[PDB]
């Protein structure tokens, strides 16, 4: 049950720093802090104003 | 001048500084390594309860 | 200024703990007792460790 | 200047008046804390005594 | 009989329960989460915050 | 530099060290194994 | 791009955590595993039933 549980924790820890390490693979492909409406809008917005 | 100023202005929004996120997903990646280990260290020996 | 403001409300939140440790030791020490002499020779050997 | 002011509500001591909305957050923590420790040993102590 | 099974099977409980909780942690990479594994300093972390 | 200090301040509160745990993580495991075999030893009396 | 949208988009119908699936994976390979000795000593017992 807790051998159960204990699994699943280090999956629910594990999928979170990869996450976290995709994200940062994203911005480190692109080398954009930004590319997305759904990063920081207020950023997007700006730059349309901007260009 | 005027666009030059703009062009300057442009990146602060949108580029990134490289150094942080390459010591990020470095540092990211040796604790992803760690957490794998776990993994395999705590199911190998959960097989131990049985393994008997 | 807000160094005083951490310090402040921390030792605040610290003192309710040590009266929880007071009664905490005054109901085991309750119970002591009745295991010591009750125990007749038995000892509650983590009872005297934990305390 | 409106939307300037605004902004200091947060810096108001008014809810919390004794202190800001920071503290009643971190009060309440400090108060579920000091109740999960101490239930818990309780339990802990009885559950060994039985 | 009861008491040594329970004895010894107990051991086991609270032998996992140990590393189930080193396990947690070392998994997560944080040493805090919460009242039980902080009932003091969270609130500070939350001022800092 | 204001946010840097307060940035590993953070860690200081929230963080793990590494080593400490893993080295409690061996031993533990260990400790497991001993629990075990003491256990199907018992039960073999 | 949109062709990779597209490609992202197929993984989130098909697409195999290998995490989740290796994990599942060992934990049901433990039940295997020790489900086949629960049957022996069982059956031993059985065995013992007549003697």
């Amino acid at each position: 049950i807790s051998t159960q549980m204990m699994y699943e924790q280090n999956m629910s820890g594990i999928t979170n720093s990869q996450a976290e390490w995709m994200k940062l693979g994203e911005q480190m492909s692109t080398g954009k802090r930004v590319t997305n409406p759904s990063d920081d809008p207020i950023a997007a917005s700006q730059a349309v104003v901007l260009s | 001048d005027r666009a030059l100023g703009q062009k300057l202005q442009m990146s602060n929004l949108v580029d990134v500084d490289w150094n942080s996120v390459i010591s990020s997903y470095v540092m990211q990646q040796a604790a992803l390594q760690a957490s794998y280990k776990t993994f395999t260290d705590m199911q190998g020996m959960s097989l131990f309860q049985l393994n008997r | 200024r807000d160094q005083d403001k951490q310090v402040n409300i921390a030792i605040g939140s610290s003192v309710a703990q040590i009266n929880n440790y007071a009664k905490q030791i005054a109901n085991l020490n309750d119970q002591i007792s009745r295991m010591t002499g009750v125990g007749a020779g038995a000892s509650p050997n983590d009872l005297l460790d934990q305390r | 200047r409106n939307g300037q002011a605004l902004l200091d509500l947060q810096n108001s001591n008014v809810v919390g008046g004794n202190k800001t909305f920071n503290d009643a957050y971190a009060t309440l923590v400090s108060d579920v804390g000091n109740k999960t420790s101490t239930l818990k040993t309780s339990s802990t102590t009885q559950a060994n005594v039985v």
